[PDB]
C-alpha cells in the first residue's frame, strides 16, 4: 500500500494535466473574472480597502 | 565612557530577544548568486583567459612589475633596461593607468 | 526646535562623554492610567512632550489643584512634562551651540580634507 | 450647501475658495444610523463635530 500511494502520488505529479489541466485554467479566468466584478461593484473608502462588504447581498 | 562603546556607520538590526542580544539581521540586505553559481562565472572567466589570453603575456608581466616600483625615475629604468626600451606613458596605457 | 514628530535617538546621545540619559518618546502607556473619560487623538500623541501638557490638562479639569489632584496618574503626568520641556530646552541649546557633542555631527569626530594628508 | 459662519476661509479669489471646498467635500464619507441608507454604518459611525481641548471653568478658578 505504500509503494502504491507513493506510485499514484508520482504520476499524478508528473503527469495529471492530462486531466486536470482543463479545470485549472477554467478556475484561474474565473479567479480573475470575479475579481474583475469585485471592483465594480464594492464601496471603497479614501484608501482601496472594501470597508463595506455587508451594504448589499450583491456585495457580501 | 562606557567600556563597551561602539559607534557604527552601516544600519544594524538588534533581536528582541529575552536573555540574548545579538544582530539578527541587515536592513535591505539582497543575497547574490550562491559559492556555485559565482565559481561557473569565474570558471568561464579562467577558462578564456588561459586559451586566448596568454599570447604576448611575458611583455605585460614585466610592464607590470616595473610599474610597482617606488621612483619614477626607477620605472623608467626597469623599463628601458627590462622591457625592451618601452615608453613610460605608452606602457602605462597599455596597463590601464591612463585616464 | 524639534520639527517632527519623531527623531533619531542616536542623533541626542553624545559621542565623547558618556551617556547616561536619552531623550525618550512619549510614554503612551501614561495615557491609559486616567480613570476617568477624554478624548485624545493618536495626532497629538508623538510630538515631544505635549502628551504629558494634555494630560495634565485633562486631569486638571476633572479634578481641581486641591485634594484631588493629587493621585499617581495626574501627578506623574504634570511631573512629565515639567520634566520634559526642561530636558528638552537643554538638548535644544546643547543641539544649537554644542552640536559637535553628538552622535552623527560631522565635527564630533572631523574627517580631514585631502591636502593634509600629504600625498 | 455650504455653510458660512464666523470662521472664514484664508484664500484671495473665489475661484481658489471655492476649490478648497470641493477638495474637502469630495473627501466626506456620511455615515449615517438608520436604515434604508445609501451611507448606514451602525457600528464605526463618525462625528461630525470636532472635539477642541480647553481650560475648563474648575480649571481657570
Ligand atoms: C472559536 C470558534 C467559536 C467561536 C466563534 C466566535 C467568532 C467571533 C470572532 C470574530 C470573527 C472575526 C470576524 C470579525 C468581523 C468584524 C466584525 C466587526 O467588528 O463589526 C464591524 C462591521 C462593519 O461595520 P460597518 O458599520 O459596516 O462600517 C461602516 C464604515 O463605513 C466602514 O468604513 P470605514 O472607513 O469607517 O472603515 C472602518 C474600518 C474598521 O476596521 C476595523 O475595525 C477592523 C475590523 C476587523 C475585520 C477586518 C478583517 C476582515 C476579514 C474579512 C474576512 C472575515 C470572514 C469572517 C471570518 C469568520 C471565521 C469563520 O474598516 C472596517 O469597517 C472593516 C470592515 C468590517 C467588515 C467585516 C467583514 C464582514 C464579515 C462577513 C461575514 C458576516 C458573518 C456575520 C454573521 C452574523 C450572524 C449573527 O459591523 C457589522 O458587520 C454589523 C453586523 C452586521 C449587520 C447585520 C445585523 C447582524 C446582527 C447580529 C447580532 C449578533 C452578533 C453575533 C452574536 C453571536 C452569538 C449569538
Amino acid at each position: 500500500g505504500f509503494g502504491c500511494f507513493s506510485i499514484i502520488n508520482y504520476l499524478y505529479g508528473r503527469y495529471g494535466y492530462i486531466i486536470n489541466e482543463s479545470s485549472q485554467k477554467r478556475a484561474a479566468q474565473d479567479l480573475l473574472d470575479n475579481d474583475m466584478a469585485a471592483d465594480k461593484i464594492l464601496f471603497k473608502n479614501r484608501v482601496g480597502a472594501p470597508t463595506r462588504p455587508l451594504r448589499s447581498l450583491d456585495d457580501m | 565612557m562606557q567600556n563597551t562603546t561602539n559607534i557604527v556607520h552601516v544600519p544594524v538590526h538588534m533581536g528582541h530577544t529575552h536573555y540574548f542580544d545579538y544582530i539578527d539581521s541587515f536592513p535591505k540586505l539582497k543575497e547574490g548568486p550562491t559559492l556555485e553559481e559565482n565559481h561557473i562565472t569565474n570558471q568561464k572567466i579562467l577558462r578564456e583567459q588561459l586559451i586566448s589570453g596568454q599570447q604576448g603575456l611575458e611583455q605585460n608581466l614585466c610592464l607590470r612589475n616595473c610599474f610597482k616600483l617606488s621612483q619614477k625615475r626607477y620605472i623608467e629604468f626597469c623599463l628601458d633596461r627590462k622591457c625592451g626600451g618601452a615608453d613610460f606613458q605608452r606602457a602605462a596605457t597599455i596597463l590601464g593607468y591612463t585616464k | 526646535t524639534i520639527f517632527a514628530e519623531t527623531w533619531e535617538a542616536s542623533e541626542y546621545q553624545y559621542r565623547n562623554k558618556a551617556n547616561l540619559k536619552t531623550l525618550p518618546v512619549n510614554h503612551l502607556g501614561k495615557l491609559a492610567e486616567l480613570k476617568f473619560d477624554f478624548v485624545e487623538y493618536k495626532a497629538h500623541q508623538l510630538i515631544a512632550c505635549h502628551l504629558y501638557e494634555r494630560m495634565t490638562i485633562h486631569c486638571m479639569n476633572q479634578y481641581g489643584l486641591f485634594k484631588d489632584f493629587y493621585r499617581p496618574e495626574c501627578l506623574d503626568a504634570q511631573y512629565y512634562f515639567k520634566t520634559c520641556v526642561e530636558l528638552n530646552a537643554a538638548y535644544g541649546i546643547q543641539k544649537k551651540f554644542f552640536p559637535e557633542h553628538f552622535v552623527g555631527s560631522p565635527y564630533a569626530r572631523p574627517v580631514p580634507q585631502f591636502q593634509q594628508l600629504g600625498l | 450647501p455650504v455653510k458660512e459662519g464666523q470662521a472664514k476661509l484664508w484664500f484671495s479669489t473665489k475661484e481658489e475658495a471655492d476649490a478648497y471646498d470641493d477638495k474637502m467635500i469630495s473627501n466626506i464619507e456620511l455615515k449615517s444610523q438608520d436604515y434604508e441608507d445609501e451611507n448606514f454604518s451602525p457600528v464605526f459611525n463618525r462625528k461630525t463635530q470636532e472635539y477642541f481641548l480647553e481650560p475648563s471653568e474648575k480649571f481657570k478658578s
